[PDB]
């Protein structure tokens, strides 16, 4: 240290993630990245959190555990979780290790048939407005709220601050319901300036 | 005793007070520790600049000072301080209730003696301490060993010596061992000064009938005798300047040097100091050069220097008499007037009894001056009848300062006692003027004033005539003749147009100076004694006999206010610059703050002396009182400059033992708004409407012309990564379900909380109030948030929180406001689901109440109309 | 009446200095010169201090609570000013050139860079009372071998960071104790040391180079040491570092070099998150906010100030000022804003309360150099050198019409007809008066008569007659309008340099050479009064001058005059250090005003010190710009012979202090005066004096409370007037009900009636009361409107002042109200669907 | 000041040139000065040519 | 520019020319300044522009 030095609450929402034990379910889809990338996964955790980690190649689960002896934030076992699940709902790695390395990013997760009743092509066609042509309109709402989307199908995962998620998630809620997507874009330049503004 | 609008500041015009000073030497300069009363000031050698003065008042004055390297040490009653740069380190009690009269300092003992001739020892307690602060011992001298102490000192190479000098003969302490080493032979005459010579052994001793012995310790014997007949030896020293110069000083006021190698004197300098106020009472050769510093009582501190000789060879016997070189000083006795002469606390004049006029400078003493005495010679050509033996002019009785006009003629007038005509001087010069005004009825002077524009001079005589003259000439213009009795004072107003007398008859006189005709005359009980006319508000105070100030309003000519409680006469008073407050001073050693608009006293003081003059400086910072007794001027910082001051009257009975909060306070906060029924705008800047209805227009003019280039690698999430606050709806963490659009439960947003509970509770007030507190932004940002798709609970919701506020009739600029933005961002959905029931509901209730805020538009237009039309036709 | 106090300085924004954000981070703090300016963002108000430095400021730093102000100037001379009370504790001298002065962020002790020496003082307690020696000084330290150029305190206040020329970044600790823990010095760099700063956790330690290096100190094993970790280059082709900053929370790094622009970057990674060109001058200072969130850089050559929202890309605040430059002014008849013309050829329309530049317009190629309003106030015009007079239409910022004489003539002096028809422009080298038709731009005749140059023009408000004024020591009133055409030409003692009109139109106060102030009566053209002013003028000797101030006769002339709008009182300035305000029914000098105390400029002094007088000459006519390190600073562009119309780098020699146009306000009790240093405003605002008005000894202000008690309102309202205390007349003011307002309105005696109307327009426009005042306002003009129309000048300002109440605040209310029951109306009524 | 002082090579003549432009070249020994100038800029330094007639 | 500042700025005028300018309607509050205020809400082209 420099001469001159100073004198359980889970982030992802909609879904449970939770000496003491954590177990996150590793779906099929996932399994290649997590092999390619668990060179990278599992130092974070057992370095900086000071935790035990495994993969359970029979039930397909990533089992975490805290240790007593070394394990010292109480915390740890539940970011280390948290960490992993992004992983597993398809977030790409580095944004991943910004919930272990932030405090303040929460995931929000939910379906679009929550927001409304969609089957058939409708649901086919609400899941095309969300995206947007190569991506464009997903690509848009990141941006102007500073917010990851990972569009798995009709299930969404938004990352980010917490005022950050919730214009996300209205403007693609907006979008789900058939909201002109003018109207949609016009917020979406203007939610970016307001956000980012001191007063 | 204590003042809640005055407090102390400093002493003005003091350089030493009669105590012998003290010299140190830092390195190769000097400086020189003088004693003014409680308090000592520090002057370089160099320019006789001030540097330091003691921090605080001591209780007792001092009595000795001694200087070694950066300490100074301070004597007075029982106790003994050690002062650094002016502030208190540390002080030392001694333990008898016998007052120290004497102090010496070698090496880590501390020497202290008591009028009971015993004398204390304190050691330090590290060999490495700056300063002594131990207790060692205490030795006494018995009247069987010697008398009375004279004073101690320490000869160079004397191994825990200390030679006690006392008037029957001299003793020898050995301060280590506490034993009395030697003893002189008993003296015939009473010593009264001891010097160590800068040669060995051998101390200069000083007898009450003029001789100068110089003994030498070490073979207990005379050397030498030097005889003074008729004088008293009062101080001595020895020049270090490689020649053996010996100056003997004197209580006559006259310094003699003897060149002890020749056995002559070299020199006499005759009357350096006033023999009424002690003579020279220190002179000191400065250490290895040809400059002394000699001080008296008469409040001066003056150097001389030793020119080289003039004689290539022989230099010794051709010695050139001493130069004066530099000096400052003050009054001698106690000044009798003084007035501020510029508009700042620039520059102050002061006449004391001693026949002499000062301008002192407040912001740096060595600005100090005396106004010059020698007279212009006369424009006739005629001779001036004068006494050839030069004399000051006689006391300054009254005064009288103007600057419309410094620098082009005469600028001040001055009465004197006893003196048929006032002097003019002028302050740009800083001497007297060529002018001299005449009563012309045989009538002392009493009263003198000054017209603003500089040009006229009013004289007030005793036998009730008040002349009026031309500054620039010097020539009378006009004479006016109303009281019988002696004129107390004379003021003219700021336009030169009114002009109001006052005399000992009690007649106050109102006249129109520009067509010298009589307004009107008024008569108080009693005879008036001074005036002081307030040019801004056109408020004259007058100090009656009755022992009553009576203030008159000049452009009415009645009383408007009368102030009584003094218990004897009224030594002077003056306004405040602002023209809200009067300090006057009485006879009964008082001063007293009087409130004009309530007519009551607020503030009392109980001064030691009496406060002779009162004078507040025209910025208001500052008050200067002046004492029957001290040379000085005493300063005083005015606090209600810095804070407020509370009106409340003081409560007499407790002074004497001593010898509505809006309203005190002179300050009143508006209302949040008068009656419900009245309209009342948000307690906050009016640019935020303007700001909330054209956010977006402004920032686009706030962006800059050109991109930014920014990094290609930058982080993503940078602003949310920042180490720890910014309070911006940006940064906003939820407070602790089925998926809700608007927001899940433990998710929500505290703003969408507020409106729920505010549904539930039928009360949005806490929702309208934190809605307030909202800067434009985070509004702008909420508004837009809000849900708009079936069945529009939160539209439906918010639209009657703001038919809410409209109710209240406060804040109604934003809650309006807030309404334009609702339409601008959720109008389609107001418009395609406008026969929905609860949006048709909650707006036909809105229309409702704002229909009835229409008034506001009738006063408008109708102000405009008639505004327009009186304004212009 | 004649209580004017200084208030503001409009027209400088930033002179040179460090800028500091208050604490909270809603003030910015900007040394203008020889003072220091406060702005309130969040609040659009702004102060200028009335102390005043003797040259210009160097450094200055408020400290966190927000209650003591320091300030220092390019000598060392320190003034501690009490912050909230707005007032002086304290003059100290430190005997150098102190470079910068920062607080320790406990706020017990503040430290001073002066030379090689890092001062440590204590600060006095602001709740004390004054003292002879309220500083106490805590240590001196010497290990720099050249001067210091910043300092950086640590948040725990316990190190101090000194970066100097040495090419040495120290470390210091301001406990005696701790020595041992941080007693290292940090080498390495090839240039100047700008500055040095403290990660947030201390364990990092930055210093940045004026070549543009950036070292990371660390303490690591290489037997742990202070070792340069990393290394990093601003590779600037040739810029140097001018200005550094760091703010420790958010990691972020505000450069600003030489070339004009400002990086922003993170630290440690630098990341360059940003950069911008403010122009092509250096940025002298750079701050941050607390938050972070604001930077605020300031470039001294061409006076910017700019406040930098870097996390939204957006501008709180950009502005340009002038020095030496501001030749006239010309308020807005509400008085709201202020215009003023440069040298520049920049027309810029200031705000009064905030401080800042609504608009700027830059058509004009060449000095404008007088600036008029119509009276309707919506339209404004302007005279340049360039040869042209143009009009401006401010509602949408266009200029509708330019006009041109055909012999290309330059113009000095405007004037424009109160109907706003006609425009007449007098000139220097023409000897004639060209006149103008507003709608169509056509010459309607040149109007001769001069043999000397005009000097100055104004129309009669009233009586729409022409007075012109001419270095041929005559004045001639032209009656332009009418069938015939009649020529009356008055004759003077000297030469004519200013004419005012009085508002009735009936007289003209004309300044000559010689110093004398003389009114003429229009209808009779004969004189009605003569003021001198020869001795009132205070005039300096220059450094330059080989002749006494009082001989010389460079400036004893007032070169601008204007009337009080109650048309009793003439404000006057000129080529000189005073502003002079003269009472004209009874002929004296009311008040004078110094216009400047800085000794940088050149004509501040009557007398100069014997010392700066050698053989050589005076010490400061020696010029010294070998000396300096920069190329840009050593080189000398002054043209030989140049007076005025450049830039300052143009004239070689230095600013002299004048002020080139007076104005009153129409509005407010107060005026405004065009100077070197800007654009001065004295007002009355404050009003702490005590100033009764038929007072006896019946009234008080426990009195007036039991009228209020005893419902005796009328008697509580006069009352209150006699006393004339606000804050008592606030009190009955709004005690009274509404039902009893029309009573009480129309047995106001007819004396009172001016200052209650003042009090209405002064309280009005920042009160939150609107309804209720403007109940009032109804029922005084309903019930004294023809006591009014009776006695127009003398309720002149107080009426206009009741109209921009109901213009500028009441309409803009329900402007939006009746927008909003429209956008409603259209919602409900209208048919919505598909 | 500061003043900057150079020799003649054979030491008989002295020159000094102050910072604010004082120049003067004169012969120490015997007290003489050649010549003084007073020129208003900044000096930085001067030196002796062939001998003590031309400095530079 | 340089004989300009020479002659102390007492030149003539040059010739007077006819140029042709291109306004672009925009809010009004564009052309101002930057701070948090504006003076005047109108477009920049006027209606008969329009
Ligand atoms: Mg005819």
């Amino acid at each position: 240290v420099a001469p001159t030095a100073l004198k359980g609450s889970s982030r992802i929402i909609g879904i449970n993630n939770t000496f003491e034990s954590r177990k996150i379910m590793v779906p099929p889809h996932r399994m290649t990245p997590l092999r390619n990338s668990w060179t990278k996964i599992y130092p974070p955790l057992v370095e900086h959190l000071k935790l035990q980690v495994r993969m359970n190649l029979k039930t397909k689960s990533v089992e975490l555990r805290t240790n007593p002896k070394f394990t010292t934030d109480p915390g740890a076992l539940q970011k280390g979780a948290d960490f992993i699940k992004a992983f597993t709902l398809g977030f790409d790695l580095d944004d991943s290790i910004a919930l272990l390395r932030l405090d303040d990013l929460y995931i929000e997760t939910f379906e679009v048939k929550d927001v409304k009743t969609l089957t058939g092509d409708h649901l086919s066609r609400a899941i095309g407005r969300i995206a947007g042509k190569d991506g464009k309109t997903k690509f848009a709402i990141e941006n102007a709220t500073r917010t990851r989307i990972v569009l798995a199908d009709s299930k969404i995962h938004i990352l980010g601050g917490f005022t950050h998620i919730r214009m996300a998630r209205e403007s693609v809620v907006s979008l789900i319901l058939g909201s002109p997507p003018g109207k949609v874009y016009g917020n979406l330049r203007t939610v970016a300036s307001r956000l980012k503004e001191r007063y | 005793k204590n003042s809640k609008i005055f407090s102390p500041f400093r002493i003005i015009g003091n350089v030493s007070n009669g105590v012998p000073f003290a010299t140190g030497t830092l390195g190769s300069t000097f400086y020189i520790v003088t004693c003014v009363g409680k308090t000592f000031q520090i002057y370089d050698a160099n320019t006789l600049h001030l540097l330091f003065v003691s921090e605080k008042e001591t209780p007792s004055s001092i009595v000795a000072l001694s200087a070694h390297f950066h300490y100074v040490y301070a004597a007075y009653e029982n106790k003994v301080g050690i002062y650094k740069r002016g502030i208190e380190e540390h002080l030392l009690e001694l333990e008898t209730d016998a007052n120290v009269e004497h102090l010496c300092i070698f090496g880590d003992y501390l020497c202290a003696s008591t009028d009971d001739n015993s004398i204390f020892i304190y050691k330090k307690s590290d060999p490495q301490d700056k300063y002594p602060s131990e207790f060692y011992t205490k030795l006494t001298v018995t009247e069987i060993q010697g008398g009375e102490i004279v004073s101690l000192q320490h000869l160079a190479t004397y191994l825990n010596k200390l030679t006690v000098v006392t008037k029957s003969n001299v003793l020898l302490f050995n301060v280590r061992t506490g034993k009395l080493v030697f003893t002189s032979n008993e003296f015939p005459d009473q010593i009264t000064t001891a010097e160590p010579a800068p040669v060995l052994d051998i101390i200069a001793l000083g007898t009450v009938t003029g001789e100068v012995i110089m003994f030498n310790m070490r073979k207990g014997k005379r050397i030498r005798t030097i005889k003074i007949p008729q004088s008293r030896i009062s101080s001595l020293s020895f020049r270090t300047d490689g020649s053996s110069h010996l100056s003997v000083g004197t209580s006559s006021g006259d310094l003699i040097f003897y060149d002890l190698d020749r056995r002559s004197r070299i020199h006499v300098l005759k009357n350096i100091h006033r023999e009424s106020y002690g003579g020279v009472t220190q002179a000191t050769f400065l250490n290895g050069q040809p400059i002394i510093v000699t001080s008296g009582g008469d409040n001066s501190l003056k150097e001389y220097v030793f020119d080289p000789s003039l004689s290539q060879g022989s230099g010794d016997v051709v010695v050139q008499p001493p130069r004066y070189l530099r000096s400052r000083g003050g009054h001698s006795q106690p000044p009798s007037y003084i007035a501020f002469a510029d508009s700042q606390s620039h520059f102050m004049l002061s006449a004391s009894k001693d026949r002499s006029l000062w301008s002192f400078s407040l912001r740096k003493d060595a600005q100090s001056q005396e106004m010059s005495q020698r007279l212009h010679k006369k424009q006739d050509g005629g001779r001036v009848g004068g006494s050839t033996i030069k004399s000051k002019f006689p006391e300054i009785v009254a005064l009288a300062i103007e600057n419309a006009r410094i620098g082009e003629w005469e600028n001040i007038i001055t009465a004197h006692k006893d003196e048929k005509f006032a002097r003019t001087w002028d302050m740009r010069n800083k001497r007297v003027g060529r002018w001299t005004f005449d009563t012309t009825d045989d009538g002392f002077v009493k009263s003198v004033a000054m017209s603003q524009c500089g040009n006229f001079g009013f004289i007030g005589s005793s036998n009730g005539s008040i002349t009026i003259y031309n500054m620039q000439s010097g020539i009378l213009r006009k004479k006016y003749k109303l009281h019988k009795r002696a004129v107390t004072g004379i003021s003219l107003d700021g336009m030169n147009r009114k002009m109001v007398s006052c005399g000992l008859d009690g007649i106050v006189g109102f006249y129109d100076f520009n067509k010298s005709t009589l307004l009107g005359k008024l008569k108080l009980d009693a005879p008036i004694t001074a005036m002081v006319y307030h040019r801004s508000s056109d408020l004259f105070a007058l100090a009656l006999d009755d022992l009553s100030i009576v203030v008159i309003d000049a452009v009415t000519q009645r009383v408007v206010r009368q102030l009584w409680g003094h218990s004897n006469r009224i030594t002077a008073f003056d306004f405040s610059p602002e023209g809200r407050w009067i300090v006057s001073a009485s006879l009964d050693s008082t001063i007293r703050t009087w409130d004009l608009p309530t007519g009551g006293c607020i503030d009392g003081i109980i001064v030691d002396n009496v406060a002779t003059n009162v004078k507040f400086s025209p910025n208001g910072d500052l008050l200067a009182t002046t004492h029957v007794t001290g040379n000085g001027i005493c300063i005083w910082t005015n606090r209600a400059q810095f804070k407020t001051v509370s009106t409340r009257t003081i409560d007499e009975s407790e002074f004497a033992r001593m010898a509505l909060n809006d309203i005190d306070f002179n300050t009143y906060t508006s209302l949040e708004q008068i009656d419900k029924e009245l309209l009342t705008l948000s307690i906050g800047p009016r640019s935020k409407m303007n700001t909330l209805l054209h956010l977006d227009v402004i920032r686009k003019r706030s962006k800059p012309k050109e991109a930014p280039k920014k990094s290609e690698k930058l982080p993503f999430f940078l602003q949310l990564s920042g180490e720890k606050v910014r309070e911006g709806i940006a940064h906003e963490t939820p407070e602790e379900n089925k998926f809700k659009v608007t927001g899940r439960l433990g998710f929500e947003s505290h703003f969408t909380k507020q409106l729920r509970e505010g549904s539930q509770s039928k009360d949005y007030s806490s929702l309208l109030a934190t809605l307030i507190n909202f800067s434009p932004a985070a509004v702008d940002l909420e508004i837009r948030s809000l849900n708009s798709f079936e069945p529009f609970d939160e539209i439906v919701w918010f639209i009657d929180a703001l038919t809410q506020g409209l109710k209240s009739n406060k804040n109604f600029e934003l809650y309006e406001t807030f309404m334009s933005l609702l339409f601008k961002a959720h109008g389609d959905v107001i418009h395609a689901n406008n026969k929905n029931q609860d949006i048709a509901s909650a707006l036909q209730n809105w229309e409702d109440v704002h229909k009835k805020e229409d008034r506001l538009d009738d006063l408008v237009k109708f102000c405009m109309g008639v505004a327009a039309f009186v304004t212009t036709a | 009446k004649s209580d004017f106090k200084f208030s503001n300085l409009l027209g400088t924004v930033y002179r040179q200095g460090n800028i500091t954000f208050s604490d909270d981070g809603k003030q910015l703090l900007s040394p203008v010169g020889n003072r220091v300016s406060v702005f309130d963002l969040i609040n659009n108000k702004s102060f200028t201090f009335e102390y005043e430095h003797r040259k210009n400021i160097a450094a200055i730093d408020l400290n966190k609570q927000g209650t003591l102000l320091i300030s220092i100037d390019e000598d060392g001379r320190a003034i501690l000013v009490n912050f909230k009370a707005r007032n002086v504790l304290h003059h100290f001298n430190f005997k150098e050139k102190c470079s910068a002065v920062k607080f320790s962020p406990d706020g017990r002790l503040f430290a001073l860079a002066s030379g090689r020496f890092l001062q440590i003082w204590k600060t006095p307690d602001v709740n004390k009372d004054r003292q002879f020696a309220p500083f106490v000084r805590h240590r001196v330290h010497a290990g720099h071998f050249q001067d210091i150029t910043s300092l950086t305190w640590s948040q725990d206040s316990r190190f101090i960071l000194t970066t100097s020329k040495d090419l040495s970044a120290k470390i210091w600790s301001v406990d005696s104790e701790e020595k041992n823990l941080a007693a290292t010095t940090f080498n390495g760099h090839r240039d100047y040391v700008m500055g040095a700063f403290f990660s947030h956790d201390q364990e990092k330690i930055y210093t940045v180079s004026k070549d543009g290096a950036v070292f990371v100190w660390e303490f690591t094993k290489r037997k742990y040491s202070w070792r340069i970790t990393k290394k990093h280059f601003f590779y600037a082709n040739q810029a140097k570092v001018k200005c550094v900053t760091f703010h420790p929370a958010t990691r972020l790094l505000a450069v600003g070099f030489t070339s004009g622009e400002f990086r922003l970057y993170d630290l440690p990674d630098f990341t360059l998150i940003q950069q911008l060109s403010m122009g092509q001058n250096p940025v002298n200072t750079v701050s941050v906010n607390q938050t972070g969130e604001w930077l605020a850089f300031g470039s001294s050559k061409l006076g910017q100030l700019l406040v930098y929202e870097w996390q939204s890309e957006s501008y709180i605040l950009k502005q340009q000022g002038h020095f030496d430059s501001t030749n006239s002014l010309a308020y807005s008849p509400d008085g709201s804003r202020v215009v003023t013309a440069s040298e520049d050829g920049k027309i810029k329309v200031w705000d009064i309360t905030s401080g800042f530049c609504l608009a700027t317009f830059e058509e004009h190629t060449s000095s404008v150099t007088a600036v008029q309003f119509a009276k309707r106030g919506q339209v404004m015009f302007s005279s340049s050198l360039d040869g042209t007079v143009r009009a401006w239409d401010l509602i949408r910022y266009r200029n509708f019409r330019t006009f041109t004489g055909t012999e290309r003539i330059q113009f000095n002096c405007l004037a424009v007809d109160p109907s706003g028809e006609v425009v007449c422009a007098g000139s220097l080298d023409n000897f004639d008066i060209h006149v103008w038709s507003v709608q169509t731009g056509q010459l309607l005749d040149a109007l001769s008569g001069h043999e000397g140059p005009v000097s100055c023009l104004s129309f009669s408000q009233e009586n729409s007659v022409l007075a012109s004024a001419s270095w041929d020591k005559t004045i001639r009133i032209w009656s332009i309008f009418g069938r015939s055409q009649q020529v009356e030409p008055i004759e003077v003692y000297s030469d004519v340099l200013a004419l005012s009109m009085r508002p009735d139109g009936k007289e003209v106060a004309v300044s000559t050479l010689k110093g004398q102030i003389s009114i003429f009566n229009i209808e009779d053209a004969k004189q009605v009064g003569n003021i001198d002013c020869r001795k009132d003028i205070i005039s300096g000797r220059f450094n330059q001058d080989r002749f006494t101030a009082k001989n010389s006769e460079r400036s004893k002339f007032f070169t601008t005059i204007h009337y009080s709008f109650d048309g009793m009182a003439i404000v006057a300035g000129g080529n000189n250090n005073s502003i002079c305000l003269y009472d004209v029914p009874n002929e004296v000098l009311l008040k004078r005003f110094i216009v400047s105390r800085n000794m940088a400029l050149n004509g501040t002094l009557e007398f100069l010190n014997s010392k700066k007088m050698t053989e050589a000459g005076s010490l400061d006519l020696i010029d010294d710009a070998g000396e300096n390190s920069d190329l840009e600073d050593r080189i000398d562009n002054s043209l030989p012979g140049s007076q005025r119309g450049g830039d300052l780098s143009t004239r070689k020699m230095r600013p002299e202090v004048r002020v080139t146009s007076v104005q009153f306000s129409p509005t407010a009790n107060a005026f405004a005066a065009a100077s070197t240093e800007g654009l001065l405003i004295y007002s009355t605002n404050d009003t702490i004096l005590f100033d009764p008005f038929d007072l006896d000894v019946d009234v008080t202000p426990h009195s007036t409370v039991e009228a209020l008690r005893e419902k005796q309102f009328l008697n509580a309202l006069v009352m209150a007037f006699r006393l004339n205390e606000e804050y008592l007349i606030n009190k009955v003011y709004e005690a009274i009900p509404i039902k009893e307002i029309p009573l009480v309105a129309s047995n106001i005696p007819a004396i009172y009636l001016p200052r209650i109307l003042k009090f209405i327009g002064d309280f009005a426009i920042e009160s939150q009361h609107i309804e209720f005042n403007l109940i009032w306002i109804k029922a005084l003009l309903s019930a004294s409107g023809g006591y009014i129309n009776e006695h127009k000048y003398l309720f002149s300002t107080a009426m206009r002042s009741i109209q921009r109440f109901i213009v500028r605040v009441a309409k803009e209310v329900v402007n939006t109200t009746t927008d909003n029951k429209y956008t409603y109306r259209f919602l409900v009524s209208t048919d919505g669907s598909m | 000041g500061p003043y900057h002082i150079k020799y003649a090579k054979n030491g008989t003549h002295l020159l000094i040139t102050g910072r604010k432009g004082h120049v003067a070249s004169m012969d120490w020994r015997k007290g003489q000065l050649r010549a003084e100038l007073f020129l208003n800029e900044t000096c930085h330094s001067a030196t002796y040519l062939q001998n003590e007639q031309y400095f530079a | 520019y340089k004989l300009d500042v020479l002659s102390s700025v007492h030149f003539v005028p040059k010739p007077a020319s006819t140029s042709l300018e291109i306004r672009v309607e925009t809010p009004t509050i564009s052309m101002e300044d930057a701070q948090p205020l504006y003076m005047s809400n109108a477009s920049s082209l006027a209606p008969q522009e329009i």
